[PDB]
């Protein structure tokens, strides 16, 4: 439904700068990558100007359930606390704009929807005849 | 809670609130540690 | 002026105790922190 | 085949059985009836509650019928299970009449319904009735009469009574406002508009939303009025009138 | 420190006259056989000095290690704190005992040797489900049963108290009790009071929070529970609510029924296992008796079966006046009227309607209760 290519054209037409990262990438073998890899692309949010994160497959690491008996799940949960820390290290005067994308919002922690993190939710429903026929214009 | 002043606690079953609560908490009764240490406490639920 | 559950500073060779840690959390300061209920007033009452 | 066989007819191993009891449980609901008298004549109140702007507001009635000339009945449970009730036992009454050309007994009336429904409880293999109606009637051997039929298939001579959703609670007041024998028919009207005042929930008592009927003996014709809805309204203002001075006196 | 167990006598006997002046002899005679070592060879305190010279053996960076085997010639396989495990020696002061596989120990910093021992901070899940303190009043908050106390007291409170009674007649007290009713009858209630009476360690668990949602978790926290009642000393272990378990389904539990049933196979073990049970009282309560497994209500698992019918009318009075009792009662009202309200009114029922009696006194701000506050305090509780 477009998901990837209107964050491709924002992108394209952006004027500030634009950090794009793959969330299934911070679970590294080596404790302290991922968590030392959230906070450092936020850091370079702040240092590098009023920037813009975007967050693609999210129930890669936001899920509901967890095992504090694997570690390669509380590594995880170890990389959501970092997170949603850093979400709230903000103080509303830096333009650092999040935009995470996902295929299923029934795996998610509602603790990450709370307000003061996340406010704004985006379905992404189907056309059916009004804009379908849109589409049919724009690719033929 | 906020005006009488108590530890407004809401649970809600999660797994992230767990750490904080216990390793395995196999009741819901290992709470009544923070409670109890927080004595004048309010609990609250959601559906 | 040891009290449970509280951090300190440790020497290396000995393993001698050197300094209290100031302070870390408290085990519902975080869960509160995390869980951000939305603290209310009774100035933000309507009709009740 | 004997798989499927639900066994509707055994006991509990605690003595009862289950299916008339929720039967029981489904009379609670999806209903509010009562009935009262003291003297001359009975009244049968009855709330609705197909309260839709679109209907017909036909057939004299909703959940009264006319059993005999001079008797007839207030129902509340399933509608359609009443249907076949209601035309069951008038014949009855017919077939009495046929039989020695005389109206019907009310009371050996609903003995002989509640023989009916009995049977259904008892054996047969059959879901039960979930139907309790009160009975209103006349006759020449005890006057004015009033009886209450029950899904399990017993009765019981009474004067008021509710089998609404707040039904013990409309008794509860019954028997804290009431007089024997001097609560005349329309003191007992008042009465009864206080009681569905308070088990209605719905507040400000609109008249559409009500059924009374009342039942007199004139003197060959035991006349079963079914009161209009432009005389409703002005026994509510009447009770808003002294229910506002009873309670600023207060 | 357990140096002489007669303590007999209660007078003025010369047995404790002779035997306390020959515990006089025994300290007397080597009290001169207590002077003469640091007379002769000084060479040392031996108070401080033998010790701090195991505490010069050990260092102070003393890591925690853990058992899970023992081999007798002073060395075991012991396990560190990474978890790559080694085969070192144990000292003399390791007083060799304290040693169970499992058991937390104090090794070198350098060769790892079996240092120490240490003392187990438990955990606190007994804290858990250990009640600390006497919860309420006596028996005689009770009223009006008064026949089943005799049952609850005969099978618990008796055998504590009075072990002459069953030595005498060459007998055992039964077993398992069980108790069952409407809802809201003093099935708890009765619990409270034998919680004030026993000086037993007592216990007490939900049926409901039995079940849980990871496998086998169920019965492995039976098995650690009746562990824990066990490893006390006379217990007592309270049972409430255990058609919980065979009513509601919930989704949490990955496995279905046959997870439920299996933990009632472990509970059903733990109930009549072939090993020494010991001094663990059994109390069990629910109002569903109709649902659960008749193969745990059978006698050997359960002896006693404790109905509770709803309170007759003279008993309603009673319990009426018990909770009337300290309460500034004005004279409008008239309990007879409150009795026949409801023709089958709990315990329960009697004291909402005198807790909500006195809220509509506290709205008022009030120091008595009138007839009014029980008149709408009956449609407030009762008629919803
Ligand atoms: N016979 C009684 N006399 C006085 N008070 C009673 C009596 N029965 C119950 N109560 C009161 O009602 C309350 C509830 O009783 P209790 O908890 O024993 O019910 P229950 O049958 O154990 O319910 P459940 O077992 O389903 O939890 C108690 O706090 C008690 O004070
Ligand atoms: N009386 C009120 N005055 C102001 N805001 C209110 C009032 N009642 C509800 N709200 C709004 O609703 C929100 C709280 O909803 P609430 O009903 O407390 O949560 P829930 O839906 O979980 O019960 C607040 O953000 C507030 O803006
Ligand atoms: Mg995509
Ligand atoms: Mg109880």
């Amino acid at each position: 439904c477009g998901k990837t290519m209107l964050a491709k054209a924002v992108a394209h037409h952006t004027t500030a700068a634009f950090i794009r990262v793959v969330g299934s990438e911070f679970v590294q073998k080596y404790l302290g990558e991922g968590p030392r890899m959230v906070r450092d692309v936020f850091r370079l949010a702040k240092e590098n100007a009023p920037a813009i994160i975007f967050i693609d497959e999210i129930d890669a690491i936001a899920t509901k359930r967890f095992d504090a008996q694997t570690g390669a799940d509380r590594e995880v949960q170890r990389i959501l606390l970092e997170l949603l820390n850093q979400m709230d290290g903000f103080d509303q005067n830096v333009n650092v704009k999040v935009i995470m994308a996902t295929n299923r919002a029934d795996t998610l922690d509602p603790a990450l929807l709370r307000p003061g993190r996340l406010d704004r939710k985006i379905e992404f429903p189907l056309p059916d005849r009004r804009q379908k026929r849109l589409i049919f214009s724009t690719i033929t | 809670a906020h005006h009488t002043d108590c530890t407004f606690i809401r649970v809600s079953g999660s797994e992230l609130v767990q750490k904080f609560i216990g390793e395995g908490a196999r009741m819901v009764r290992e709470l009544f540690v923070m409670a109890r240490e927080h004595a004048p406490s309010i609990i609250f639920m959601d559906e | 002026d040891v009290t449970p559950n509280c951090r300190v500073a440790l020497r290396n060779d000995s393993y001698t105790l050197h300094k209290i840690l100031p302070n870390k959390v408290d085990p519902l300061v975080s869960l509160m922190m995390v869980e951000k209920v939305p603290d209310s007033t009774y100035e933000m009452i309507g009709g009740l | 085949s004997r798989r499927y066989d639900s066994r509707t007819t055994i006991f509990s191993p605690e003595g009862r059985l289950y299916q008339v009891e929720y039967a029981m449980e489904a009379i609670g609901h999806a209903g509010t009836c009562l009935g009262i008298l003291a003297n001359d004549g009975v009244l049968l109140a009855a709330e609705r509650r197909n309260i839709h702007k679109l209907l017909d507001e036909v057939f004299f009635s909703e959940k009264i019928y006319k059993l005999n000339e001079d008797m007839a009945c207030s129902v509340a449970g399933i509608t359609s299970d009443a249907n076949v009730l209601t035309n069951e036992l008038r014949l009855i009454a017919q077939r009495y009449l046929l039989q020695y050309q005389e109206p019907i007994p009310c009371e050996q009336l609903v003995t002989a319904l509640c023989d009916i429904k009995q049977a259904y409880t008892q054996f047969g293999g059959k879901r039960p009735f979930g139907v309790s109606l009160l009975y209103i009637g006349w006759d020449k051997h005890y006057g004015f009469q009033l009886y209450q039929s029950d899904p399990s298939g017993n009765y019981g001579g009474w004067k008021a009574t509710c089998i609404g959703n707040n039904s013990a609670a409309a008794v509860s007041m019954l028997k804290q406002d009431y007089k024997e024998g001097e609560m005349t028919l329309k003191s007992a009207l008042a009465l009864a508009i206080k009681v569905l005042n308070k088990t209605m929930d719905v507040s400000k008592l609109s008249a559409e939303k009500v059924e009374i009927a009342t039942l007199t003996r004139e003197n060959g014709k035991t006349v079963i009025r079914v009161l209009k809805q432009k005389e409703v309204e002005q026994l509510i203002k009447k009770h808003e009138e002294e229910e506002a001075k009873a309670e600023r006196e207060k | 420190a357990s140096k002489l167990p007669l303590v007999t006598p209660h007078t003025q006997c010369r047995l404790k006259l002779l035997k306390l002046e020959r515990i006089k002899d025994y300290l007397l005679m080597e009290e001169e056989f207590i002077r003469n070592q640091e007379q002769m060879k000084p060479l040392e305190e031996k108070q401080e000095e033998e010790r701090s010279k195991v505490d010069d053996l050990r260092g102070t960076p003393m890591s925690v290690g853990t058992l899970e085997e023992i081999i007798d010639d002073n060395h075991a396989i012991v396990s560190t704190s990474v978890g790559s495990e080694h085969y070192v020696s144990i000292l003399s002061f390791v007083d060799k005992d304290l040693l169970e596989p499992g058991c937390s120990v104090l090794l070198n910093h350098k060769v790892h040797a079996v240092i120490g021992v240490l003392m187990d901070d438990t955990d606190p899940l007994v804290t858990v489900m250990k009640v600390e303190k006497a919860p309420q009043e006596t028996y005689a908050d009770i009223g009006g049963l008064d026949n089943q106390i005799q049952e609850i007291k005969e099978s618990v409170e008796l055998p504590l108290t009075h072990p002459e009674y069953y030595e005498e007649m060459g007998i055992k007290p039964p077993k398992g009790v069980i108790l069952y009713g409407p809802p809201g009858t003093g099935k708890t209630l009765l619990a409270k009071a034998v919680a004030n009476q026993t000086s037993a360690t007592f216990l007490r668990v939900v049926g409901s929070e039995l079940i849980q949602k990871y496998l086998g978790d169920g019965p492995k926290l039976v098995r650690e529970l009746f562990r824990v009642a066990e490893e006390h000393a006379p217990s007592i272990v309270f049972i409430d609510e255990i058609d919980a378990i065979g009513t509601k389904r919930y989704d949490s539990n990955s496995g279905g029924e046959r997870e439920i049933q299996r933990t009632m196979l472990e509970l059903l073990n733990q109930l009549d296992g072939f090993d020494s049970r010991g001094d663990v009282k059994v109390i069990m309560a629910t109002n569903r008796i109709e649902t659960l497994d008749p193969a745990l209500i059978r006698p050997g698992r359960i002896d006693r079966k404790i109905e509770f019918p709803l309170p007759d009318e003279k008993t309603k009075k009673r319990i009426f006046q018990i909770h009337t009792s300290r309460m500034t009662l004005a004279d409008d009202v008239t309990l007879d009227d409150l009795i026949m309200a409801k023709d089958d009114l709990s315990g329960a029922d009697i004291k909402a309607i005198c807790t909500e009696a006195g809220l509509m006194a506290l709205r008022e701000r009030r120091m008595k209760v009138t007839n009014e506050d029980f008149k709408k305090s009956k449609e407030n509780v009762l008629y919803k």
